[PDB]
């Protein structure tokens, strides 16, 4: 037909030489599965004029494992497009383990594994894999397992076409952050069809009709197709087969199609064949309550039980994948069930709808190291476990290291019956000693000698509460909490071993709740044990229980459940009582003083200051205050003269209101060669329930002083020439000097502080005739400046 | 010191009223209250 | 020194930090401890420094479901209890643990038990042939009195050894290679992990480790090596330590890390500890020189010991220039689980210088009286002409005595034509390091002018020099 | 001789049947007897077809 | 890097010769 134009033949496998694989050369469909390994002493050039074009599809899965010398599959399988995954090979449709010399995967054609997942392991040359987006592939993109190819370290690099050559033409893909563009090969762009379209588009991106699947020739047409979802019908894809029976749930067939296998299987007990019949509009190989086929092919409903036994090889079965699981499909079982489901990846869906249908198992049960088995609800109708065959020691049901075990069954609902063997439970963490006690009881066990070997001390790292505690009082103080929860007896009050009391810091109202975990001080709950309350009387009369924990930060938030902690036994219950989670938060304090106190002279207006946030606010810090203090002068400075022997010349180096948020302040008005104390504090709140302290000087006059002044003289007489100055008051005033020279290079005279100010005191003396001059340095602290004109007069004594 | 002041107010409250006990070791609420 | 301790009604419930002060330095007690430790951080530094000191115990000793406590070693002190019926079943040490380890190292030191049973119950990190030492070397060994299944059911019980088939050391790295070591399966030795630590002879695997998370070890992950085809010639495992301590002494030991099995399980191996020293290095800081000038000719200086020894210091150099003016687990195993699934299925049968030796000081000789020196300092650790020695700087300068600074000489006005006269001035010599007064009147002279040709201050570079007497003379009318 | 676990059964296996193919005709594990035993070439050679 | 690559060349081969982050890995660096 159109659609597919080649046969369809069984599975295959190809071993030891290439000379077998001409079998694909004129198949398109494969009704089982394609192992092509073990062929060494093949190279490369082998592989060099060898294809398979007229592939299409695989029903149950592809495997190769070492398939010495080919190094690519994209001129192997051009067209294969669809792996259906109907019997999958250990979870996986898809498995290339140890291609020495493969190095790009090809298959650019594939496009949906409608079941099982993909796992392509320890290929020393493979890449051309981070370029693969399988989330398109796989309806489902989990549990995917690729790792120690080629890939993974040497920073192999894939190169692919269009895009990265500005010609585009290679569908971006999506990454968390990293979207790329996506190929298999550097000349094979991976297809991606729009989000309208899992049915197939065309070049343009069109869609194919809702039946097909994967790829089709031109848009909206039942034929055509290359793939066919649901079933497949002389070149057209059906939602559902006309009346024609179903057919490995991908093809239609007609009744003598069905007869040829019944008869061919009958003729022939190849143990490899089935006595084909049909129920239900279907055509299957295996027909419970239908169990009898008269002349014709069609199943008819029981008369009386026809439970469809199955009978187990060796009389033991390990059920450690889907593959082993699905080979129960619709069974009573004659033989023991061991579960040994190891991996991080959950089945439970798989396992349900594979071995939900038992009802019935005559040897026992084992359940060994199941990793990330949660539950065992998926024995759905499971009902009795007879135990006629015993696990040594006489265990019906043994459970041993279930990392994740955590319920057996809705015991509400369940019912469970074993007529003989006990019961066994070792090293399951999460698994809580109620529901094995209640096992005990729903199961049968309790009505005869007991002494199962349930080791107390199960439920470890798994919270088994079954009461609750109430925080009857409390208290908050800034450091300190009362907490006063009511009190609380098992039955008898001397299995009470006393309380545990969980607290942790907890800025937010979201936490997880006590589960059972280490007690490190990083994350887990700080714990304070607690003797049991005094038993005197009638509650009434004795108080509640109670504890006052202490040395908290202030105003942060905390989470304070509490828990009971009781003697274990097989003989008692009640096994123990938690509080809820609530929070509570200590009061707030005053803060604590603030940090980094700085100053510089910026602005010549005043000083500018800034500074940190306190150490510890000891609340929501949200107000500061400021002091400016405007230091006077010190006294000394004022009447010491410093034209004394040996004494140096000297240098230096309410108006308060809050402020906001802002870190930084400055004021309005000041004095120059100034700056003074200042003092601050910070409030987390007019209670002002709130000084760190730093000084410091500011810009000098900041222009040059240089003040005009009476420097006239007036000659009186000889050693009265009448030379004032006067006082500088712009800066602060302290003036260090003013100098006097009688110009001769300037013969200079230093000045009183005060005594020249009583009447223009200390004013040279004993002047020649002729010309003099001076420049008079009013100096102050600095005094870079200072200096008044050169001016000179004609002296004439 | 003057934590035992400051916790055992706080213990008593309204109501109105050693250092071997709760100083020189563990001290609990149960026995503040007497 | 002798501390003898009693407390009310004996016992006490020692916790994490709080409570543990309280028999800082007692011993001999009259009483009993339950020491029931289940959180807190550095517990094992802190209980030692209260709890170390105990020497002997009377009444009974029980530790009750303590968390982080991985091994008693910091109780290693307590040698002796004064046994007696303070338990019920008459026991003396009870024991019932989540984490604990090892109780004392039994190669040691031996303990006394007056009388009484032991209890070992639900301790499943402590091996069970560590409780058979513990038998052994305790007092109660057999005959006197009666004390398997809960406890080391989650150890390892090593029975083989690693040995060092080669080191080599160097500057601050060294190299390690240990006989290659693998289970009855390779796939197991998921890979060697290293421990190592600076031991500057006696350190043991468990001390100053808690189950919080305080473990003194450095720790490091070793993968297996690539097997080697040939069955008889493999690969020696190694590593290589870098960024160590040079002329340190390293203690270091390797733990494998094989994988469980439901059946027989494999056990791990471990070498001893051994200690090795990284080689000698020239050392590099003379830090931290301090100096100050004693006198005009006597200079004194000190300076730091090297933070960095590298060898045995020996004696330092100084000179002196006078410039002057489980998932991992699961995984591994799933991988090889599938291994092994493919394999079942797809296989079917049919220069001034000194040496100064000991002191980090010196008083270098008499030398020029005010000039500043450059002062250069080196450490080294061998004496051999052959020395390794790699130089700190710092400046300093001898105080001046400024006594000769002052003329003591020639000054004094000649006279001349009317107003025509000058002062005749003497230079100092060897001063230690401009001059300015008449009627005062004030006035500034410097080098210039001297080429040229009342009171006299003269000096500069120190002030307050002594005043010349003043020179009086007549109007020069 | 001991075991031969992993990749190692593989090479080893491979060596003794030589030329010779594994045999395989499609309707305990060899792991089973040459992983978790003791393993010698009298039994490697029943996995070659003769 | 740094340093590392010749030093710790030299330390781990210097008697078997060089040809060109851990002692497995680059132990086989050297001419042996």
């Amino acid at each position: 037909g159109h659609l597919y134009p080649g046969e369809v033949c069984p599975g295959m496998d190809i071993r030891n030489n290439l000379t077998r694989l001409h079998e694909l050369e004129n198949c398109s469909v494969i009704e089982g599965h394609l192992q092509i390994l073990l062929m060494f002493k093949t190279r490369p050039e082998d592989f060099r004029d060898l294809s398979f074009p007229k592939l299409i599809m695989i029903t149950d899965y592809l495997l190769l494992f070492r398939v010495y010398g080919l190094e690519s599959l994209k001129d192997l399988f051009p067209n294969l497009t669809v792996i259906r995954g109907s019997r999958l090979f250990f979870n996986y449709a898809l498995v290339i383990f140890e291609m020495v010399h493969l190095k790009e995967l090809g298959l650019y054609n594939l496009m949906n594994i409608t079941r099982g997942s993909v796992r392509i392991e320890k290929n020393n040359e493979l890449c051309y894999l981070a370029t693969i987006d399988w989330s398109r592939i796989l309806d489902s993109v989990e549990d995917n397992y690729i790792v120690l190819n080629k890939d993974d370290n040497e920073e192999c690099g894939d190169i692919c076409p269009g895009t990265a050559k500005g010609k585009t033409n290679c569908p971006a893909t999506v990454i968390n952050g990293q979207f790329v563009e996506r190929c298999w090969t550097h000349s094979h762009c991976q297809k991606v069809c729009p989000t309208i379209c899992s049915h197939g588009c065309t070049a343009e991106g069109l869609c194919c009709h809702s039946e097909c699947l994967g790829n089709c020739s031109q848009p909206d047409d039942p034929t055509k197709c290359v793939a066919c979802r649901n079933f497949y019908l002389d070149g057209r894809c059906v939602e559902t087969c006309p009346p024609y029976y179903h057919f490995q749930d991908w093809r239609c067939v007609n009744f003598s199609f069905c007869q040829d296998l019944h008869h061919k299987c009958k003729n022939s007990r190849r143990q490899g064949c089935h006595q084909y019949v049909i129920h239900n509009n279907k055509c299957i190989p295996e027909c419970s309550g239908y169990t009898m086929n008269s002349s014709n092919l069609l199943c008819t409903p029981c008369l009386g039980p026809c439970p469809k036994v199955c009978h187990l090889l060796e009389g033991e079965k390990t059920i450690d994948s889907v593959t082993s699981a699905q080979e129960l499909r619709g069974c009573v079982i004659n033989g023991s069930l061991i579960i040994n489901i190891r991996g991080g990846n959950n089945l439970a869906a798989e396992l349900e709808a594979n071995l939900g249908l038992i009802e019935e198992i005559s040897g026992y049960l084992k359940i060994r190291r199941s990793y990330a088995l949660v539950s065992l609800s998926f024995f759905r109708k499971l009902r009795l476990i007879r135990g006629e065959t015993l696990e040594i020691g006489n265990y019906s049901f043994y459970a041993l290291d279930n990392q994740n075990l955590r319920q057996l069954w809705d015991w509400s609902k369940h019912n469970l019956t074993i007529t003989q063997g006990k019961l066994f439970f070792h090293y399951n963490p999460k698994l809580c000693l109620s529901e094995i006690h209640k096992m005990e009881e729903v199961s049968g066990t309790k009505g005869r000698q007991e002494r199962n070997d349930i080791a107390l001390k199960n439920g470890d790292q798994a919270s088994c509460e079954n009461e609750l505690l109430k925080f009857s009082y409390i208290r908050t103080s800034f450091d300190k909490i009362l907490l006063r929860w009511e009190p609380y007896w098992p039955p008898d009050f001397r299995d009470l071993l006393g309380f545990m009391l969980f607290y942790k810091e907890a800025p937010y109202q979201n936490v997880t709740e006590f589960d059972g975990q280490d007690a490190c001080g990083s994350n887990s709950w700080t714990v304070v044990d607690i003797d049991p309350p005094l038993r005197s009387n009638d509650p009434k009369s004795q108080n509640h229980p109670g504890w006052l924990m202490r040395g908290l930060k202030p105003w942060t938030q905390y989470a304070i459940f509490v828990k009971t902690l009781v003697t274990f036994s097989d003989e008692r219950r009640t096994y123990g009582a938690k509080s809820d989670i609530i929070y509570v938060q200590t009061d707030a304090t005053n803060p604590s003083v603030p940090l980094d106190p700085i100053s510089v002279s910026n602005s010549s207006s005043q000083i500018i200051l800034k500074w940190k946030p306190p150490s510890d606010p000891n609340g929501n810090i949200t107000h500061y205050l400021v002091f400016w203090e405007r230091q006077a002068e010190d006294s000394e400075l004022f009447e010491l003269d410093y034209c004394l022997k040996g004494l140096k010349l000297p240098s230096r180096t309410r108006p308060f209101e809050k402020v906001v948020n802002k870190e930084s302040l400055v004021i309005s008005g000041l004095r120059h060669f100034t700056g003074y104390r200042i003092e601050l504090q910070a409030c987390n709140q007019p209670e002002e329930r709130c000084a760190a302290y730093v000084s410091a000087r500011t810009m000098p006059e900041a222009k040059a002083d240089d003040i005009v002044g009476p420097v006239t003289h007036e000659i009186f007489e000889n050693n009265v020439v009448h030379l004032m100055w006067q006082e500088p008051k712009e800066p602060n005033g302290l003036i260090v000097l003013y100098e006097v020279s009688y110009r001769d290079e300037e013969l200079h005279l230093c000045v009183s502080r005060k005594h020249f100010a009583l009447e223009r005191g200390c004013r040279l003396r004993g002047l020649s005739p002729g010309n003099y001059s001076v420049r008079i340095r009013a100096t102050s602290l600095a005094g870079n400046g200072s200096w008044t004109e050169p001016t000179y007069f004609y002296v004439t004594d | 010191g003057g934590e035992l002041v400051d916790t055992l107010q706080f213990v008593c409250g309204d109501r109105g009223f050693i250092v071997e006990e709760c100083c020189f070791r563990s001290c609990d609420l149960a026995l503040l209250e007497t």
